This record gives structure tokens, C-alpha cells and sequence, in this order.
């Protein structure tokens, strides 16, 4: 119930992490069980890396139909 | 009109044709004469596809 916390916390925290890094936080004493967790978050990862990622006519005659009801 | 043979006056046809100085000077004057076209909305909305329309047939 917390870790996913840090992970929804930290999907937009900031893209970027070494894996050491995700082991820091997320209180593993694991390597393996962070792409265990990042693979079921669905976080691709990159080598102990991973990364968190109508016209305007239009527009107009919808503000007129839109005045003239 | 012009005279030809008898000889009285054949009529032509005539325009108004601006040169360049012209069109700059006929312009800068009737700049403001230029009109309000108080109807409303949907009135100018209409005018204009019936523009679009005429230019599609041209």
C-alpha cells in the first residue's frame, strides 16, 4: 500500500532513474524485484535506466450557433 | 462614342480601369467611406457562403 505511493508519486515526480536508485526508494533489498515491480507498473527500462513516459473555422461557427439559440 | 459611316456615333463600351497610382490614391481616399453592415450575425454569415459558393462556380 505505500510502495505504489512512491511509484504514483514518483511517475510524476521526475522521468529518470537508476535502478539503484528505484531499490532506495521503494525499500527493496532487491535488484530483480524492481523490474519485477516496474514490469507489472509497466515502466520500460532501460539498462538500470528507467523512463516514466479542431479548426478553428470551426471554432467560430460553434460560437455563433452557440449565440444565436 | 466614336464616329463611323452617313457618319454618326457608334457607342463603346467603357471601364474604369485604375493604374497603380491610381489604385493607391482612390484607396487612401475612400478609406473611411467604407460601410457598418449592421445585420446581424447570421445575416453576415450567411452573405459570406454565399460568396464561397459563387467563387466555387467562377
Amino acid at each position: 500500500a505505500i510502495r505504489d505511493e512512491i511509484a504514483k508519486n514518483t511517475e510524476l515526480s521526475y522521468d529518470f532513474l537508476p535502478l539503484s536508485n528505484i531499490k532506495a526508494l521503494l525499500f527493496f533489498n532487491n535488484e530483480k524485484e524492481t523490474e519485477k515491480f516496474a514490469l507489472e507498473r509497466n515502466w520500460p527500462i532501460v539498462n538500470s535506466k528507467v523512463y516514466f513516459n479542431t479548426n478553428i473555422i470551426e471554432k467560430a461557427m460553434d460560437y455563433a450557433i452557440s449565440i444565436e439559440n | 462614342y466614336v464616329a463611323i459611316e452617313e457618319k454618326t456615333f457608334l457607342h463603346l463600351p467603357c471601364t474604369i480601369e485604375a493604374e497603380e497610382a491610381e489604385e493607391i490614391g482612390v484607396e487612401h481616399l475612400l478609406r473611411d467611406v467604407r460601410d457598418q453592415a449592421a445585420g446581424g450575425l447570421s445575416i453576415r454569415l450567411t452573405n459570406q457562403l454565399k460568396s464561397l459558393k459563387g467563387l466555387q462556380s467562377k
